[PDB]
């Protein structure tokens, strides 16, 4: 009825798609085996929702994915892990080699040759499709497969498919942590030629989510399955309209009118306030007043970009769980009453809201509780115009010596597309000090 | 206290050009050219040292061919007898202006033949009794970082192209082992042996245009004068030696916009790998310039390597782009400029 | 999948080798009649990597030995792990170098690898991807020095686009095994620079220091090197062959670790080494291990990088771990000790994390270094070379057999363009 397409590019994509699929599974009722064993004893209803999902005759459900990372040891893993059972092989396995850190493999030579397959089984899992209305890219600047493949994949799904909200959920560099000396020329260059294409990236940092599960959670040691178990709660909020009922059901193609005003500044945010354990998940009634100021208080952000630093183009408020209408409205109110959170002259009306009934599951062997009530906000602000601004003047640093760049054109690249990809960025840091300056009466 | 002096020439509209009435993307205002795309949204800027406005044969400034060569080679000239070498540099993309401003045509002629020419002159001038004059040729080519020579007459195989190696003389620097060198006192004498040779270059066909050059070419002149005459008798100690060395280099070939895999594309690998050495060489050589602590990577390219003694100390490097002003060649014109703008930077 | 052929020059690569194939079977299980029995199947996997399949699910690997002097064969073969490898890559020729390398580029070698490459060939299309190369060999003698560089220039030649690696042990500083070090090393860096992608400077003088004050040895044997060589040489291979929640390879490496292609030289290390005692009274964690891991007694390199500054470093951890304490130990570093470090690169520090361990540890680690101080090896042994091409010592030993000084002066001067290199991004 309303399906949509999930494309994880790279390790990252695919430690986040286990997770997020660990999670679907359960709030569903699915098992590993693609099998149902609750809904059949009933015999009747649509819990294992044809939203995400494909069914077949035998009662087994098929995951509407594809998976590709050009490097074997992370797909091999799903081959023969837990989930080995549910997912069709349509996992692309292609890694006879990797893309070496560098934007030139994944795009041009070691790109091509790979691709083909992607498209072909997007469009047999299109076919499907009764109105799609999706393609959720998961990707990593810094590396080369998330920063080139979902380049190539989005330029050519933009012609062969159009208008379609390709969506983009997307890790942004920390600031200081690192874990690749050319991670930025990849970044710059994966926005260059993904800032026509998408409509809409929203943006997490690795950093952010750390200072948070030491604060909040309080683990001092944490792993990546931390992380993800996380993105795939604002993935689910993000998701919840479609699978599930609600009140008020928010779409995809709602996302990029709201928070999009041009389509240079597609570039969002994201933040899930109830980010307590079984310690603290007493103690505190986890109310939408407390929540819908944690989701902007700063120390629970997504990505280390202080607003206050900044303004807010637009905002989204996904809920889930036993929540009323009216306690969202006081909240709205409440946090246009405060100061320090400034909005634009152009956009007084500022948010979009979306409530669902269904709250948030329990993923067990992890670390959140279960609430009543959660809640996502995605954002746009001016304040990202920081963090761009750094990574360019890191590719400054490092190419007016023209370092690492040999790597590049040994794989198909030419220093015009570095100055190219610069400019093309420096416009973006002057749009974002275009708009937030107040309009002249 | 070496200067570079780097340029830019804008060809006009060829006939082809003019009647599906293109639009015109290059201006300029005093010295300083920019480009002004058909979205006219974003505008740039690239002020040189020197720059040709060849647009028209109306406009005041018209850089024409005499004065192209009148106001770079010719200081070339005067260096070259004062005991200097001299560098020059021809980048262009394909249909930019290249040959028509190195060579020329018959009627209005290049850089070349208006610089052997006055060298010539200027000979037979001074070409006294006490004094004499000998100039020795050579002319050779790079593929793959590979050299080449383009002065024998191969005999049909599969093929004679010797890849001949780059050694390190300490006194005389670097040099191609195995080199023909022709002596020649009348200009068409270089003529015959450039037309020997531009057939033994390397070129294939591609989607933009079929006659596109894959390989770098140098043209080397050595003039060595023997003015030294002794009191005691007929003894000549000293003898000045002067290199000149000009060089058609080819273009960056952007290859995600082309597929092209297999041989061309290690070739615009390897041409866009001398491309950049090139540019930091220059990068850091006007800085040389300015007393700032700087080492200058001669050694990952063998066209820098082997032009070491003629792109240091004392000598003046020269470089001179050609690019259109059309709108369907705004991708590959920019990448010029930038990559000339990078060579003069102050 | 990714494969690597390990070529094996001269007595000190043909002695690593003998322990670096007895690691990795340890680590995949593999017995000296070339049989599995393990326990995993993490083993068996990725084993393509290092091995091929033969009849019975036994397994032999891609070994070639390309020594000139029988002596070190025998020892090979009859040890206790000879009966596994293919007797038709036991290259030998006869009538050796003498510690010369014109004889090993030019008379003995010219001879023989031809011999080598149609071996090498062999073991290369049998991979249906390869990925790169090993050479283990000491600069310094006639065999490690010449041959091997003669193979990787014609290798490199064959196969550009892969990777050809070298874990060359260089010289040392105060008491060399030869006279004429200088010359065989200048003109094998000649060589090796143009025609490398990652090279692991490994000094002898170090690890004695590695093995005398850290571990509490009295009496180390080369065994006991080359226990510490083969560990290193493992850790770069680890995401290739296991799995990890941060993956690495030789070319992730390589495009992190090399700014400039000339730039390839590392000092290599390897973490946690400790005494058999002192084991009781310590932590294995990730913040130790980092601190051995960026001390100078732990570094293979014999040169202090306190003298200099890293241009790029990496990491490639093994074990259960946190990715957050490999990130925040990592900033510590380039933050606390700025000195040491460019600021024309912010994150000079790569990272790379395996989930399988080594098999009797909880956690382990690896260490690569991208230093100038390196340029201390290069200068030195300028200032030996011309100490003795100045007055011609041992020149005609060299000329005889094929040779010009022009080779001589040709090399002296790209090493010092080379210390020159890494000088610049030192003081400024
Ligand atoms: C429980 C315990 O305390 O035993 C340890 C041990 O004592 C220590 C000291 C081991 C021991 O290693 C040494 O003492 C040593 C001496 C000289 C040179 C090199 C090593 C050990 O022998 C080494 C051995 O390390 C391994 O298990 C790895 O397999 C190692 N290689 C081999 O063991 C091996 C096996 C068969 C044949 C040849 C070598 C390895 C290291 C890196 C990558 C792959 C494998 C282990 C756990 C220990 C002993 C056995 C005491 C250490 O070794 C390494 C490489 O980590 C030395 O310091 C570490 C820390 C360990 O605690
Ligand atoms: N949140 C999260 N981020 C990850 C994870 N794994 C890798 N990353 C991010 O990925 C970056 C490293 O590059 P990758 O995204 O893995 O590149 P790749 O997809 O593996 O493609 P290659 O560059 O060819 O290896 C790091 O900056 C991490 O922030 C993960 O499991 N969870
Ligand atoms: N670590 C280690 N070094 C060695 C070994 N054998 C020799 N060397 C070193 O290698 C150098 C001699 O090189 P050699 O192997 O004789 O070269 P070849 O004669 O050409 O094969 C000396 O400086 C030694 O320190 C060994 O088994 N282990
Ligand atoms: N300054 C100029 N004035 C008039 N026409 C020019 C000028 N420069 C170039 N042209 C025209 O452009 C064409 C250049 O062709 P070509 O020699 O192939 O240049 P390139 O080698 O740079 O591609 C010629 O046909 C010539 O008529
Ligand atoms: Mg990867």
């Amino acid at each position: 009825m309303r399906e949509c397409i999930s494309i994880h590019v790279g390790q990252a994509g695919v430690q986040i798609g286990n997770a997020c699929w660990e999670l679907y599974c359960l709030e569903h009722g699915i098992q590993p085996d693609g099998q149902m064993p609750s809904d059949k004893t009933i015999g009747g209803g649509d819990d294992s929702f044809n939203t995400f999902f494909s069914e077949t005759g035998a009662g087994k459900h098929v995951p509407r994915a594809v998976f590709v990372d050009l490097e074997p040891t992370v797909i091999d893993e799903v081959r023969t892990g837990t989930y080995r059972q549910l997912f069709h092989p349509e996992q692309l396995i292609t890694g006879k080699e990797d893309a070496a850190n560098n934007y030139a493999r994944g795009h041009y030579t070691i790109g091509k040759e790979i691709i083909d397959l992607v498209l072909d089984r997007i469009r047999k899992l299109a076919d499907q499709c009764t109105g799609l209305q999706g393609f959720l890219v998961f990707h990593s600047f810094g590396g080369g497969t998330g920063s080139g493949f979902t380049s190539l994949l989005m330029e050519r799904l933009s012609v062969d498919y159009g208008k379609k909200s390709k969506l983009e959920f997307s890790i942004y560099p920390a600031p200081q942590v690192s874990t690749a000396v050319v991670e930025p020329y990849n970044s710059i260059l994966t926005t260059h030629t993904t800032l026509e294409h998408s409509d809409c990236a929203f943006m997490v940092d690795n950093e952010a989510i750390y200072d948070i599960c030491r604060r909040n959670l309080d683990i001092e040691r944490p792993t990546y399955t931390n992380l993800n178990r996380l993105i795939s709660q604002i993935v689910s909020s993000i998701t919840a309209s479609l699978r599930f009922d609600g009140a008020l059901n928010v779409d995809l193609t709602e996302f990029q009118t709201n928070l999009v005003p041009y389509p240079r500044i597609h570039f969002p945010l994201a933040t899930y306030a109830p980010v307590i354990s079984a310690e603290k998940a007493y103690h505190e009634q986890l109310s939408v007043a407390e929540i819908t100021n944690a989701c902007f208080e700063p120390a629970n952000q997504m990505v280390k970009c202080d607003p206050r630093h900044g303004k807010y183009m637009a905002c989204c408020l996904l809920y889930r769980g036993d929540v009323v209408p009216k306690d969202v409205n006081a909240a709205i109110a409440t946090i246009k009453t405060k100061r320090s959170i400034q909005f634009v002259d152009w956009c007084p009306t500022g948010f979009k809201v979306g409530i669902n009934y269904q709250p948030p599951t329990v993923v067990p062997g992890g670390d959140l509780a279960k609430v009543q009530r959660a809640v996502c906000m995605l954002s746009n602000t001016t304040a990202i115009a920081e963090a761009w601004a750094r990574l360019d003047h890191k590719f400054d640093l490092m190419y007016a010596k023209r370092a690492f760049v040999h790597w590049y054109v040994g794989e198909g690249m030419e220093e015009g597309e570095f100055s190219e990809a610069r400019e093309d960025m420096a416009a973006l840091e002057k749009d974002y000090e275009e708009v937030g300056v107040d309009s002249v009466e | 206290n070496s200067q570079v002096t780097v340029a830019v020439r804008v060809r006009p509209f060829s006939k082809r050009e003019k009647t599906e009435k293109a639009s015109q993307v290059v201006f300029t205002n005093g010295e300083e050219i920019t480009v002004e795309h058909p979205d006219m949204k974003q505008v740039y800027s690239f002020i040189y040292d020197v720059s040709f406005w060849s647009f028209d044969e109306c406009h005041p400034g018209y850089a024409s061919q005499t004065t192209v060569y009148e106001t770079l080679a010719a200081p070339l000239l005067d260096r070259a007898f004062e005991g200097y070498n001299t560098c020059l540099f021809a980048y262009g993309q394909t249909g930019s202006g290249k040959s028509y401003t190195m060579m020329g045509l018959n009627e209005e002629p290049g850089i070349i033949p208006r610089f052997c020419e006055d060298l010539f002159a200027q000979i037979a001038k001074k070409q006294t009794s006490e004094v004499s004059y000998h100039l020795e040729m050579s002319f050779f080519e790079v593929y793959n970082e590979k050299i080449h020579d383009l002065l024998v007459c191969k005999g049909e195989n599969g093929q004679r192209k010797q890849p001949l190696r780059a050694r390190e003389h300490p006194v005389s620097g670097p040099y191609v082992e195995g080199l023909s060198m022709n002596v020649v006192s009348s200009y068409s004498d270089i003529q015959s042996w450039l037309e020997l040779g531009n057939k033994q270059r390397a070129t294939a066909a591609t989607g933009m245009n079929d006659k596109s050059s894959r390989s770098h070419s140098v043209f080397t002149l050595v003039m060595t004068q023997t003015k030294t005459e002794v009191v005691e008798g007929e003894e000549h100690d000293h003898r000045i030696t002067s290199r000149i060395n000009l060089v058609d280099l080819a273009g960056s070939e952007r290859c995600s916009t082309a597929h092209s895999s297999g041989q061309r594309l290690k070739e615009g690998v390897s041409i866009n790998k001398s491309l950049l050495t090139l540019g930091k060489v220059i990068s850091a050589l006007s800085e040389q310039a300015n007393g700032k602590r700087v080492f200058i990577p001669y050694r990952e390219s063998t066209l820098t390597w082997l032009l070491k003694e003629s792109l240091g100390g004392n000598s003046k490097t020269a470089m001179i782009a050609t690019v259109s002003p059309a709108a369907s060649n705004i991708e590959e014109t920019l990448s010029t400029l930038r990559y000339a703008t990078q060579a003069r930077l102050i | 999948m990714r494969e690597i052929v390990h070529i094996q020059a001269g007595q000190c690569g043909n002695q690593i080798g003998a322990k670096f194939w007895e690691v990795i079977s340890d680590e995949h299980g593999i017995d000296p009649t070339g049989s599995y029995h393990g326990d995993s199947d993490l083993q068996l996997e990725r084993i393509n990597v290092y091995y091929n399949e033969a009849t019975g699910n036994k397994y032999v690997p891609r070994a070639i030995l390309v020594d000139l002097e029988p002596g070190t064969m025998d020892s090979v073969r009859s040890g206790p792990f000879g009966q596994i490898f293919r007797p038709d890559n036991f290259v030998f020729g006869q009538s050796g170098a003498g510690n010369n390398w014109a004889k090993g580029h030019y008379t003995e070698g010219a001879e023989l690898v031809d011999s080598v490459l149609d071996v090498v060939r062999k073991e290369s299309e049998s991979c249906d991807c390869l990925q790169g190369f090993q050479l283990t060999h000491s600069l310094g003698g006639g065999t490690g020095s010449g041959m091997g560089t003669l193979l990787i220039s014609k290798i490199r030649e064959e196969y550009p686009d892969r990777i050809m690696n070298t874990f060359s042990v260089m010289p040392s500083p105060k008491v060399s095994d030869t006279v004429v070090e200088p010359y065989n090393a200048t003109l094998s860096v000649h060589q090796l620079v143009e025609n490398t992608d990652e090279t692991y400077c490994i000094d002898n003088e170090a690890l004695y220091d590695i093995c005398f004050r850290t571990l509490k040895l009295t009496t180390p044997t080369y065994g006991d090197l080359n226990h510490l060589v083969s560990a290193t040489m493992s850790g770069v291979t680890t995401c290739l062959r296991f799995p990890g929640q941060l993956n690495a390879d030789l070319r992730k490496l390589a495009v992190n670790m090399v700014p400039f292609p000339r730039l390839h030289f590392f000092m290599p290390g390897f973490a946690p080494l400790t005494s058999r005692g002192s084991q009781q009274y310590r932590a294995l964690t990730v913040p130790e291990l980092t601190q051995q891991m960026f001390d100078s007694k732990n570094m293979m390199a014999a040169c202090d990088p306190r003298h200099g500054r890293y241009l790029t470093v990496a990491a490639i951890f093994r074990g259960r771990m946190s990715m957050k304490e490999v990130d925040e130990q990592m900033l510590n570093v380039q933050n606390k000790n700025s000195s040491y470090f460019v600021e024309w690169i912010p994150n000079n520090v790569k990272t790379a994390v395996c989930d399988i361990p080594p098999r009797g540890l909880k956690m382990s680690a690896t260490f690569i270094g991208n230093s100038t101080a390196i340029q201390e090896l290069f200068k030195r042994i300028s200032e030996q070379f011309t100490a003795m091409f100045r007055r011609k010592a041992f020149l005609h030993w060299y000329t005889g057999e094929g040779m010009d000084e022009m080779e001589f002066t040709e090399a002296e001067s790209n090493m010092n363009d080379l210390v020159s290199e890494y000088q610049q991004y030192q003081d400024a």
